[PDB]
């Protein structure tokens, strides 16, 4: 199954956010859909769902500020939230939810299949004269599929593009048979980005770092590869960076010095 | 948004085994059907258990999920440095549709080998230098454990301005990384004659010097 989020990285205060899940592989109305946000370094929040006959449950303390809904020809679910604040800076996740509904009776009360079997009964050895009522379903839901989550950034600032320079192995950044090498991404806004090399072929040896927010407002990351030595003349090396909250990709050759 | 309680970091030997509490009142935990969620950097959140013992699919069998009344419990038995995450409890309240998550855990594997950091410093790229900006970037990479201290020099001269360093963060090799940056202007950068990027890592201090009259 599958679930794509989507929607702007950057939203300015007060305005309001708003955010659409494409679903595929389940049917947008059989299955319901759910929203999860997470703040940096804070627990997972719940948002609210969408059932679907179309009802909707939201956070109780957030309920005046969210609003959910649904189109099931085009398989889009919608989330939009107003007066966005920096505390609703987060990764906001779609999510598909299964419910599981159980039968019970109130306590004391027995079934009439366990000594008419729907109902609750007060008395088993009369079952006739006792007290009737009938069976209370209670539903538990727990969370089946993530989305991969957006990142989304509750800023006046604007947005900017990155700068990818690159970080070039010499005689001296080699390592013997290994050398490191990588590019370094400058001054982007807002969070994240995305770097890969030779287009997702080069896989082996990669880490990119957690990105650095500078006195100037902007962030920048580094990601680096160890290759062989002896391939800096042979093969070529390009890192792909991917910005979407500019819509921007860049490809950098990095060659050897 | 009432937060269920969740001890906020635990800890493990590989192989060993590991148990997660996760508090809550008569009306959330105390009705049962607690589901539990592992969260790793890079990745979208993996549901784990669900209905308190029951796992999802491709779950190992280490993973188990109890409960006994008002708190649950997630035990993870043969510890495994993959296992290092965040994980998350939930339950609904009253059955209102509306679901509360726990405070969080952080599992931490200990008794991983030991290693000591590479370090690389690259000078500021000719393409950054014709835009009248120099920047120092200094990698460190394949550590354990996680905690190192950078120091910049210029000249053998301490430098504590215009640094930058990154939190040490997991490799795919459940090694470290981190890296410091050293952000000058171009008449700074040729000013000086070398610049040095100081590593100290479990008694040992590895140090990486640049010089502008180089490559």
């Amino acid at each position: 199954v599958q679930l794509q989020e989507s929607g702007p990285s950057l939203v300015k205060p007060s305005q309001t956010l708003s955010l659409t899940c494409t679903t595929s592989g389940f049917s947008l109305s059989d299955n319901t859909v759910g929203w999860v946000r997470q703040a940096p370094g804070k627990a997972l929040q719940w948002l609210g769902s969408i059932t679907p006959s179309g009802s909707t449950n939201y956070n109780p303390g957030l309920k005046s500020r969210l609003g959910i809904t649904k189109d099931n020809s085009n398989s889009q679910v919608s989330l939009s939230l107003t007066s966005a604040t920096a505390a609703d800076s987060a990764t906001y996740y779609c999510t598909t939810v299964h419910q599981q509904t159980r039968k019970s009776c109130p306590d004391g009360w027995m079934f009439g299949f366990d000594c008419g079997s729907e109902d609750c009964v007060d008395d088993c050895s009369d079952i006739l004269s006792a007290q009737t009522l009938s069976p209370i379903y209670t539903n538990a839901y727990h969370v089946d599929a993530w989305g991969q989550g957006l990142l989304v950034t509750v800023s006046s600032a604007s947005t900017k593009g990155p700068s990818v320079f690159p970080l070039a192995p010499s005689s001296k950044s080699t390592s013997g048979g290994t050398a490191a090498l990588g590019c370094l991404v400058k001054d982007y806004f807002p969070e994240p980005v995305t770097v890969s090399w030779n287009s997702g072929a080069l896989t082996s040896g990669v880490h990119t770092f957690p990105a650095v927010l500078q006195s100037s407002g902007l962030y920048s990351l580094s990601s680096v590869v160890t290759v062989p030595s002896s391939s800096l003349g042979t093969q070529t090396y390009i890192c792909n960076v991917n910005h979407k909250p500019s819509n921007t990709k860049v490809d950098k050759k990095v060659e050897p010095k | 948004q009432a937060v269920l309680n969740q001890p906020s970091s635990v800890s493990g030997s590989l192989g060993q085994r590991v148990s997660i509490t996760c508090s809550g009142s008569s009306s959330n935990v105390g009705n049962g059907y607690v589901s539990w969620y592992q969260l790793i950097p890079g990745s979208a959140p993996r549901t784990l258990i669900y209905g308190d013992t029951s796992r999802a699919s491709g779950v190992p069998d280490r993973f188990s999920g109890s409960r006994s009344g008002n708190t649950a419990t997630l035990t993870i038995s043969s510890l495994q440095a993959e296992d290092e995450a965040d994980y998350f409890c939930a339950s609904a309240e009253d059955s209102s549709s509306n679901a509360v998550f726990g405070s969080g855990t952080t599992l931490t594997v200990l008794g991983q080998p030991k290693a000591a950091p590479s370090v690389t410093l690259f000078p500021p790229s000719s393409e950054e230098l014709q835009a009248n900006k120099a920047t120092l970037v200094c990698l460190i990479s394949d550590f354990y454990p996680g905690a190192v201290t950078v120091a910049w020099k210029a000249d053998s001269s301490p430098v504590k301005a215009g640094v930058e360093t990154t939190t040490p963060s997991k490799q795919s090799n459940n090694k470290y990384a981190a890296s410091s940056y050293l952000s000058l202007t171009p008449e700074q950068w040729k000013s000086h004659r070398s610049y040095s990027c100081q590593v100290t890592h479990e008694g040992s201090t590895v140090e990486k010097t640049v010089a502008p009259t180089e490559c």
